[PDB]
RNA sequence: CUCUAGGAAUGAAGGAGGGUAGUUCGGGGGAGAACGUACUGGGGCGUCAGAGGUGAAAUUCUUAGACCGCACCAAGACGAACUACAGCGAAGGCAUUCUUCAAGGAUACCUUCCUCAAUCAAGAACCAAAGUGUGGAGAUCGAAGAUGAUUAGAAACCAUUGUAGUCCACACUGCAAACGAUGACACCCAUGAAUUGGGGAUACUUAGUAUCUUUACGGGAAUAUCCUCAGCACGCACGCGAAAGCUUUGAGGUUACAGUCUCAGGGGGGAGUACG
RNA sequence: CACCAUGUU
């Protein structure tokens, strides 16, 4: 991401039969599956790198990402669901507070110290 | 490639028309067909190779059936057939590409199969070159 | 002695593979030729019925409308586990032969 | 590189070449010279001589993807060679 | 702290500047581990195996 | 029961005794050559 | 009733869905094509399986991309089959 | 015609040391003594002149690497690893 | 005006070999870098009396904190679901991704060539597992061994473990129900529904057709109908067989006995033993 | 899924 956080994403596809198939299998191609993942992979790149960690989770929890993904990639294959199946930090950037309270905002308040 | 080392069953091929004269609207004259024969071979092309540019832009689907003798014929008339026949150059080749490959890959024992194949296609091929006296003597196939 | 199956008990054609690895059985662990094992992908609830009613009732998000989550797992068998499992049985000579392409 | 190889072996049959270090620097000296192929394994003081050489006359340098041994080869020779110069071309377009 | 993770090295010095006490005998040599800016350490493993 | 009646012994083991009678005499004539 | 199937005259229905090699007699599946610039109105012939890209020899560019059959041929060009004699 | 069957320099050695020592150390000592590579100069003429030092005939340069061999295995693998870890910086 | 020995050669096998192309097709082979949970172990952060294991137990671990819980670290294996009477490979075998190196088949062709072929003593190469040698590696499982059970006995089956092994590199070994218990090449051969890869189309003189996605590996991709070549097969007409069964995938086209080559067998044991 | 060995010609 822009502010040095490193996420690895694992994204999994399936075909689909088109509506008239009466094929037995919609099995698909090896051609086309690494050209469905070459896709996958340039577009998640493209719109990630240039994100803050902030706007990067934004993308993902309101399924923007997602939508984009299936969106392009089924001209290529025929696709009955794109998922996002899981997101990791593997890398964080040395702490700053200063970005910490930026990304919170207004902090509402505690009453746990507060007596009952 | 289908029937000899591999058990493969194709049955690709060209099928040659029953007529053989060419069609009407071929104005090249057969002494010209000759001499872009001569002019390819020169610029280093191999008679399979020349008879694909003359069928695929100059309209020459058969060179025998306008000047009346194959490719390799008119070569041979031109001093122009080349030193070795093209199919053992085309094996030989091969041999030299996978035993280089092998240097490396010491491992790769199916490529080390498929080069015993080709060294025997390329022996059994020179028998047959050394009969019909198409190859010296004595010419043999070293690694 | 006698062929009992033209399948001789998998799914393995004599020109289709030579080896295909085997996997450990679901229940005893015996290793089994994926392609012979006798296989079957069960959807379990995780409750009854009558557990699923009580359950639901105390969860704020489970109940008419949201669904509650089951288990998916794919069961492979050995020959011998799947008999006396009796997720399949001995069959008539005749009745050898019939097939079942989808869950019924 | 097959594509050098090839027209390398048209040279062979039909051109004009010269084979070694002395007798290329001697064809550049005198502007014969229609190409110099230099092997990768060249030492790199005769390599940079070869290319001043070749700067100076305007001749075209081509770096071969192989060693000396690699190049007499696809020369048909059974010695190394580390430079080449082409003084007529044959028909092999280069 | 100019290695890279998993650059093999040899005759490395124990100490900064006494020219090389570690990896010296014929065929041996050390691996890079880590590195930890913080405190300027690099963690690498001798040809015995011990992690140092 | 997947064999017919063997009629002996379980010819693997048979063939075990074989191979263990055979590396026997072959000792026997070492310490007597 | 209908019409028995005569194996040295074989009615058209059969003979066309049949293999080249399978025919009764063999021959090609492919013809030539008179190809006119698409910016030039020079006609090249073309061949209908062509495997080598043909240029236009005054235009200098692509006629036909190569496929694992009948040839593509480029966009914005007349052709048309010339007969096969 | 072939001297001997099985052993070859090592049936200097005569009947001494027994079969399987022999056996290990000919491999080396056939490698120690024979004409490597010279990756340099393009000629099979690289010699061991003490243990790890090669000269080659050609081009006289003096190549530190490997006891019997020109160049170890472990070596390869290490000249490919620092060439791929140089590129990704 | 100059040169002028140059076109006279059966045909290209629904035989073999080469060529070109989709930069085609695939768990085919080799190399490199990564990734994924899980088993085991390790600390870190919590908790407290059991945990484990079985038909039932015990060996075993545990307030010196086991088990369990969360996020991590290390190391070696392995590549779940998708996974199929599916694909690739001569067989043995082959399943994460990306980058690479040589190949291999099918298909397409009015390219090339011109019997170069089929099958084989001798000879050669490859060949699961176990095993052997030398270096690594050593998580898991685990011959031997140990302990606990069960039993009349149990050094068996079951439980807790554990060595060699299991993994890698190099070099040997050449045995498997190495099976389709079915040698290789070629010909003929009825029917229905499918499937994998590549192409083509949208006793008659020619007979149809669509759907979905669609800002860049994109004049694309997948589908529908029909045809075609090659591949693994299913239910099923002659005919065959002692029968079980086989059947364009023969074990059919054989006493109406002859396409070609090759390997092996001659009642059961002794014995794949003895000797060399 | 505890334990069930044998039967003179
Ligand atoms: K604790
Ligand atoms: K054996
Ligand atoms: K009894
Ligand atoms: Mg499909
Ligand atoms: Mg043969
Ligand atoms: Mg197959
Ligand atoms: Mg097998
Ligand atoms: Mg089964
Ligand atoms: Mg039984
Ligand atoms: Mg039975
Ligand atoms: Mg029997
Ligand atoms: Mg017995
Ligand atoms: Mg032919
Ligand atoms: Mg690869
Ligand atoms: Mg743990
Ligand atoms: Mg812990
Ligand atoms: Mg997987
Ligand atoms: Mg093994
Ligand atoms: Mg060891
Ligand atoms: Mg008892
Ligand atoms: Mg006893
Ligand atoms: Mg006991
Ligand atoms: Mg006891
Ligand atoms: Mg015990
Ligand atoms: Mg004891
Ligand atoms: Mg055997
Ligand atoms: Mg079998
Ligand atoms: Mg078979
Ligand atoms: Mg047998
Ligand atoms: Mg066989
Ligand atoms: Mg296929
Ligand atoms: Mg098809
Ligand atoms: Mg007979
Ligand atoms: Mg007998
Ligand atoms: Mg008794
Ligand atoms: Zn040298």
């Amino acid at each position: 991401t822009a502010d040095g956080y490193t996420m690895r994403l694992f994204v999994v596809a399936f075909t689909k039969p088109q509506a008239n198939q009466q094929s037995r299998n919609c099995y698909a191609k090896q051609r086309l599956v690494k050209w469905l993942r070459m896709r996958i992979t340039k577009m998640i790149k493209r719109r990630l790198s240039k994100v803050q960690i902030k706007e990067a989770v934004s993308l993902l929890t309101r399924n923007v990402l997602s939508d984009a993904l299936v969106r392009r990639c089924n001209p290529i294959l025929p696709l009955r669901e794109l998922r996002i199946r899981k997101v990791r930090v593997v890398r964080t950037p040395k702490f700053d507070a200063q970005a910490l309270l930026s990304a919170h905002g207004t902090i509402p308040a505690s009453v746990e110290a507060d007596q009952e | 490639m289908v029937r000899m080392h591999g058990n493969g069953r194709g049955k690709a091929s060209s099928a040659l028309p029953y007529r053989r004269t060419p069609p009407a609207w071929l104005k090249i004259a057969s002494r010209n067909v000759v001499k872009m024969v001569c002019k390819s071979s020169r610029k280093g092309m191999m008679p399979s190779q020349i008879g694909m540019e003359l069928r695929d832009s100059m309209g020459i689907a058969q060179v025998k059936n306008v000047t009346g003798r194959k490719i390799l014929r008119i070569l041979k008339h031109n001093g122009l057939a080349p030193e070795i026949p093209e199919d053992l150059y085309f094996l030989v080749k091969r041999a030299t590409q996978m035993r280089k490959h092998l240097e490396r890959h010491t491992t790769d024992r199916d490529t080390k199969y498929r080069l015993i194949l080709v060294e025997s296609r390329i022996h059994r091929l020179a028998r047959y070159y050394k009969r019909v006296k198409q190859l010296p003597p004595t010419w043999k196939y070293e690694s | 002695m006698t062929t009992k199956r033209r399948n001789h008990g998998r799914s393995k054609p004599a020109h289709s593979r030579g080896r295909v690895k085997p996997i450990h059985c679901f229940n005893c662990g015996r290793l089994t030729p994926k392609d012979k094992a006798v296989g079957r992908f069960v959807v379990r609830r995780m409750l009854d019925a009558a557990s699923a009613r009580d359950v639901a009732e105390a969860s704020p998000v489970y109940g008419a409308n949201f669904p509650m989550p089951r288990l998916y797992m794919k069961q492979r068998f050995c020959i011998a586990c799947a008999i006396h499992s009796r997720t399949v049985r001995a069959r008539p000579v005749g009745n050898r032969k019939i097939r079942y392409t989808k869950k019924v | 590189v097959d594509t050098i190889n090839a027209k390398l072996q048209l040279v062979m049959k039909s051109g004009k070449y010269v084979l070694g270090t002395q007798q290329a620097l001697t064809t550049l000296r005198q502007g014969r010279s229609k190409l110099v192929v230099i092997a990768n394994n060249c030492p790199p003081i005769r390599r940079a001589e070869v290319e001043y050489y070749c700067t100076l006359s305007k001749t075209p340098i081509h770096h071969y993807s192989g060693n000396n041994l690699d190049l007499g080869t696809a020369c048909g020779k059974h010695f190394r060679t580390c430079v080449l110069s082409v003084t007529n071309v044959g028909d092999s377009d280069i | 702290g100019q290695i890279t993770e998993g650059c093999i090295v040899c005759n490395v010095e124990a100490k900064p500047g006494d020219r090389g006490t570690l990896a010296r005998a014929s065929g041996d040599y050390c691996i890079i581990i880590s590195h930890n800016h913080e405190t300027g350490r690099t963690r690498l493993k001798l040809p015995s195996g011990q992690k140092k | 029961g997947t064999v017919s009646r063997p009629r002996g012994m379980r010819p693997k083991w048979h063939k075990k005794r074989i191979k263990r009678l055979k590396l026997r005499r072959r000792r026997m004539r070492q310490r007597s050559k | 009733g209908f019409f028995d199937a005569d194996l040295s005259y074989p009615t058209v229905r059969t003979e066309r869905m049949k293999h080249k090699r399978r025919r009764l007699v063999q021959g090609p599946n492919s013809y030539f094509m008179d190809v006119s610039c698409p910016r030039c109105r020079q006609v090249t012939v073309v061949y209908s399986h062509a495997t080598t890209s043909v240029e236009c020899k005054g235009c200098s560019k692509k006629l036909c991309r190569p496929t694992g059959g009948k040839a593509l041929l480029v966009e914005g060009c007349g052709y048309r089959r010339k007969p096969d004699h | 015609a072939k001297r001997t069957v099985k052993m070859g320099v090592m049936g200097r050695y005569g009947t001494r040391y027994g079969a399987n020592p022999r056996k290990r150390a000919k491999k080396l000592e056939v490698s120690q003594h024979a004409k490597h590579f010279c990756s340099f100069c393009g000629k099979f003429a690289f010699r061991r002149k003490a243990v790890g030092i090669w000269r080659c005939d050609g081009c006289s340069k003096t190549v530190a690497g490997g006891a019997y061999t020109l160049s170890t295995p472990n070596n390869s693998t290490v000249r490919s690893t620092v060439r791929r870890l140089r590129e990704l910086a």
